RNA sequence: CGACUCUUAGCGGUGGAUCACUCGGCUCGUGCGUCGAUGAAGAACGCAGCUAGCUGCGAGAAUUAAUGUGAAUUGCAGGACACAUUGAUCAUCGACACUUCGAACGCACUUGCGGCCCCGGGUUCCUCCCGGGGCUACGCCUGUCUGAGCGUCGCU
RNA sequence: UGGGUCGGGGUUUCGUACGUAGCAGAGCAGCUCCCUCGCUGCGAUCUAUUGAAAGUCAGCCCUCGACACAAGGGUUUGU
RNA sequence: CGCCGCAGGUGCAGAUCUUGGUGGUAGUAGCAAAUAUUCAAACGAGAACUUUGAAGGCCGAAGUGGAGAAGGGUUCCAUGUGAACAGCAGUUGAACAUGGGUCAGUCGGUCCUGAGAGAUGGGCGAGCGCCGUUCCGAAGGGACGGGCGAUGGCCUCCGUUGCCCUCGGCCGAUCGAAAGGGAGUCGGGUUCAGAUCCCCGAAUCCGGAGUGGCGGAGAUGGGCGCCGCGAGGCGUCCAGUGCGGUAACGCGACCGAUCCCGGAGAAGCCGGCGGGAGCCCCGGGGAGAGUUCUCUUUUCUUUGUGAAGGGCAGGGCGCCCUGGAAUGGGUUCGCCCCGAGAGAGGGGCCCGUGCCUUGGAAAGCGUCGCGGUUCCGGCGGCGUCCGGUGAGCUCUCGCUGGCCCUUGAAAAUCCGGGGGAGAGGGUGUAAAUCUCGCGCCGGGCCGUACCCAUAUCCGCAGCAGGUCUCCAAGGUGAACAGCCUCUGGCAUGUUGGAACAAUGUAGGUAAGGGAAGUCGGCAAGCCGGAUCCGUAACUUCGGGAUAAGGAUUGGCUCUAAGGGCUGGGUCGGUCGCGGCCGGCGCCUAGCAGCCGACUUAGAACUGGUGCGGACCAGGGGAAUCCGACUGUUUAAUUAAAACAAAGCAUCGCGAAGGCCCGCGGCGGGUGUUGACGCGAUGUGAUUUCUGCCCA
RNA sequence: UGAACUAUGCCUGGGCAGGGCGAAGCCAGAGGAAACUCUGGUGGAGGUCCGUAGCGGUCCUGACGUGCAAAUCGGUCGUC
């Protein structure tokens, strides 16, 4: 909602902040064996915890 | 416009700028960032010019 | 016609959310948000259910920044009690000492018998 | 004649069996056998030039110091670095530091609000405002100070 | 020569169009040197023009009037 | 890997076996709830779906409109991409990628307490702990007051400090509301996305000021001796914590503590009236548009003044003074009021959201132009006017009633009064003190974007479901009904095109008959609004009842009735073509003029008898059974005759108690209770009865 | 571990077109010797009636029944 509380929102920050495309460079190192971020959270799909 | 620690009030913010960069400010306004970082609205004294600090301050 | 809506976030048609039309040097007409309606001190006898004279009825807090004359008036018990019951009151004292007057003179005059 | 259907074979798809591998487990054995109010375990939030996770770290934040080591780190860039008027990296780790919750400790929390003592500034000492520092939990032991009792007494 | 598309005629359905005119019209409102019984409006409705107006093959009938278009396209088939 | 030995988690077709993968079904079912799309153009490789324009429609203010709470959490806004996703497509997107965006003393949180939650004391408990919330506590750590002192120092003298005396029950920590209580921000402008937060301009609340910031108030007058022609001066003495009104009460302040009293906060639902505003409506004046085939001085749009002060209307008063009323009178829609003081006259107070004024026109808006600053809060001209109505709608204020075996919070917080401990100065250009005017300083922390739903929430999803609120135009009409429309919004609900077979789903019609159909009139149909008549049995006299039954209903042209405002004067007898007193006169069966809502009744004429023409909108009657009624019930097959109910009856109990909870505490609920009360049963309104049996 | 659905008590808020019937109380007129009665108005009561929103869910034993939906939709309905 409009209301929130500092926590709320201080979380609601770092979950927005983590939800990002991996870096293209990180491929490029050397034995990555990562291919995309696999956390990406979409705000329709699944819902927070909170 | 200022990029502030969280914790940091308008007191605080008053004289942190006033200090490090030798101008008097009117009013400081903040809001909190949906990304988590605090944001200050800093009105400087009508006798100090927001263009030149700027300038000085090197974010031209 | 142009329709309204609230100013703030209090949705509800509760006591603290009355408003008034206004129309702006706009030329448009806006909500505004007005105060509670305030009462006139009750006398302090509890006997009469007419409120007090010469008092501003504003709300409690109102009253903090208003100057003494706007609060009170000029006469014993004034903006606490009503001046009729001030009157009674008056006469009733004078009167009950009065007659204790009379029963002490009363014994005084019966008590001349051993 | 072709279509269609069926069987078989070649090739090609679909699919991921099989086989080979294994910085993982499972089991047994050995030596140690160490947390915490000097704030544990756990949790939260932050910290990288480019960095989401994992990992590491705590506003000194993908680390400081020290010691060993001895030329790297590396995905890209950057700049170091006589390796001796001392040194990349890594390891070790005994110095320093270590945000907020949490036994969690001023009171309270899906919020917020105090009190006391110092320091600095606006004051231009008197105490109002702002900032900084240190305290302010419960139980309990020894001692200390201040006390209570028509408890037991003594003297007047 | 053809079949179309418009138009026309026929058939048929409904029921008498808009406009204009009327000393038709329950009445009502203004003008009276006027008028010697009148004029100027409003007024549903009525009458005449007007069995009018409108539709009618899209799966109605006949055109020979008008207009353009029609020896064009593609795929196969042999004793 | 063979051979000799050794050892097993050692051999699969099944177990509606486990996991994974793949077929036929099958290019099939299907992409059918809420009327609807079409033309042209642009970008683009590509257009039924994007954008713009044009047209036709829909939501129709109880919205498909504009904003919030909860919830979501970046979905918000720009640019780009076009893999996947948006069950067709997409040049689009709530997708993906890259950036950006939420500004507060006065909007909330924060504070208060509510139902309640919950420590400590105490009690219990093997124990983690839990019982209890004033109860089995030495539960006040505060205070202007006074004293003893330290003089800490601008040691005059006031601020400090330690102790003592005196006073001191929120008698209970603490938590508990973004809808309750709770001081004080409004107008204009501004963004791609923020504004009551930014900018501009106007205010305002709270807190602070020791050395006291300025004024004003307190507060500055009399008596006597003298000087002085008088006016005016000197000395002494005495006052002085304000003043006015008969009163209600008024005035700018208007000394005062502990303590005490009171007020505000602080109160349900419903009815009927009245005031004010906003909207709606009507008549003009402008400005800009629309129509002009003919008519239309026409149709549409638009035509401001915030908070806070001051003044004035208006509304209210269970406020005061005079006076004393029956031949009772005043008065409301209703009421109701009066020798406990009517009517009448004169005052006082409260509210004042209305008007005028400062704000203020400089802003805003509408128009007509002119400059450019890639995209100026550009510059300029003109205007922003006068009126009238109302059972109209919506808010608000007020008055007066009704209902209750229902009586409809608390606390923070603020204020008035009573009392008078004290303090102040010696007649000064004075003191203590001040709720008066102005001036100076400060207001930290957190939230703030957007959605708020036939696509941002829950339901596995862009799911016909669910999800709390505010605003509310024109016509018709009884109406927040239904139907049409304006502002605003949208693209028909996760696809289109072509056809118009069966069967279906939804909706109509049907000659003649009229329930013969069927378990059964199921379904459908009939009726329906309003006016005027007219209404039975029965009845608990209230009802039944819109009983039943009948007539009328359009259009046009009239005719009557139902109101409000003003003015009713006999005259120069004279001068402030008008005014002071009067010789100078009889509307007194009331007239004269002006203005204005709807409503009702009657009549004529008229249409192919059609007229509540769409919409809205009871079929009726005679009986039997059950339940008295209203109410409730098996969310998702039973709404009933079941449950409940008022009424009736019975039973327990006087607190060391009845009933009940509890592992436990002399723990807890009823109980903030006390027999007209609590607790436990049965029956089930009213009426009338309720027989016999205690084996 | 759950009263985010539901059941019930409490606290604090919000909400419910337009009409019909016409209880008490009151006024006037009339008839009465009285007791009192009749008529016309006024008034606006009620777990009152028709009927919106809301709440509910009767019937079609309608639609749907690999649904829009693991209970929904249409009309008709109960209460208001
Ligand atoms: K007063
Ligand atoms: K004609
Ligand atoms: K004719
Ligand atoms: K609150
Ligand atoms: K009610
Ligand atoms: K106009
Ligand atoms: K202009
Ligand atoms: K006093
Ligand atoms: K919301
Ligand atoms: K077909
Ligand atoms: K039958
Ligand atoms: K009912
Ligand atoms: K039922
Ligand atoms: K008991
Ligand atoms: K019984
Ligand atoms: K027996
Ligand atoms: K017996
Ligand atoms: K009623
Ligand atoms: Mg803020
Ligand atoms: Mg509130
Ligand atoms: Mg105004
Ligand atoms: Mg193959
Ligand atoms: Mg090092
Ligand atoms: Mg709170
Ligand atoms: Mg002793
Ligand atoms: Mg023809
Ligand atoms: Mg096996
Ligand atoms: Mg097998
Ligand atoms: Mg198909
Ligand atoms: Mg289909
Ligand atoms: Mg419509
Ligand atoms: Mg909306
Ligand atoms: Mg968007
Ligand atoms: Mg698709
Ligand atoms: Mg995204
Ligand atoms: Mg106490
Ligand atoms: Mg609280
Ligand atoms: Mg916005
Ligand atoms: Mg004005
Ligand atoms: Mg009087
Ligand atoms: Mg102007
Ligand atoms: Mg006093
Ligand atoms: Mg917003
Ligand atoms: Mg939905
Ligand atoms: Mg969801
Ligand atoms: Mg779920
Ligand atoms: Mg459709
Ligand atoms: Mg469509
Ligand atoms: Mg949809
Ligand atoms: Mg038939
Ligand atoms: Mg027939
Ligand atoms: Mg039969
Ligand atoms: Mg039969
Ligand atoms: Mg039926
Ligand atoms: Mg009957
Ligand atoms: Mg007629
Ligand atoms: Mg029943
Ligand atoms: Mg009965
Ligand atoms: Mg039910
Ligand atoms: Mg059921
Ligand atoms: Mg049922
Ligand atoms: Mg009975
Ligand atoms: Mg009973
Ligand atoms: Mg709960
Ligand atoms: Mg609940
Ligand atoms: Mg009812
Ligand atoms: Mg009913
Ligand atoms: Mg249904
Ligand atoms: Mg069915
Ligand atoms: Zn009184």
């Amino acid at each position: 909602s409009s209301h929130k509380t500092f926590r709320i929102k201080r979380f609601l920050a770092k979950k927005q902040k983590q939800n990002r495309p991996i870096p293209q460079w990180i491929r490029m190192k050397t034995g990555n064996k990562i291919r995309y971020n696999s956390k990406r959270r979409h705000w329709r799909r699944t819902k927070l915890g909170l | 416009v200022f990029i502030v620690d969280v914790k940091a009030n308008k007191h605080q913010i008053k004289q942190a700028v006033k200090k490090l960069y030798d101008i008097d400010v009117a009013k400081v306004n903040t809001l909190i960032r949906p990304d988590g970082e605090k944001k200050a609205y800093v009105r400087l004294a009508p006798d100090y010019d927001a263009l030149d600090v700027a300038n000085k301050i090197g974010i031209i | 016609v142009q329709r309204l809506t609230y100013r703030r976030r209090l949705s509800y048609n509760t006591a603290s959310n009355k408003t008034r039309l206004s129309r702006t040097p706009g030329n448009r007409i806006v909500y505004l948000y007005t105060k509670k309606v305030g009462k006139a001190p009750k006398s302090a006898c509890g006997v009469c259910p007419g409120r007090l004279r010469g008092v501003r009825a504003v709300r409690p807090k109102v009253l903090m920044r208003l100057s003494k004359t706007k609060k009170h008036v000029s006469r014993a018990y004034g903006g606490s009690m009503c001046a009729k019951c001030v009157r009674d009151r008056i006469k009733r004292a004078f009167l009950i000492e009065e007659q204790k007057i009379v029963v002490k003179v009363l014994k005084a005059q019966a008590q001349s018998q051993k």
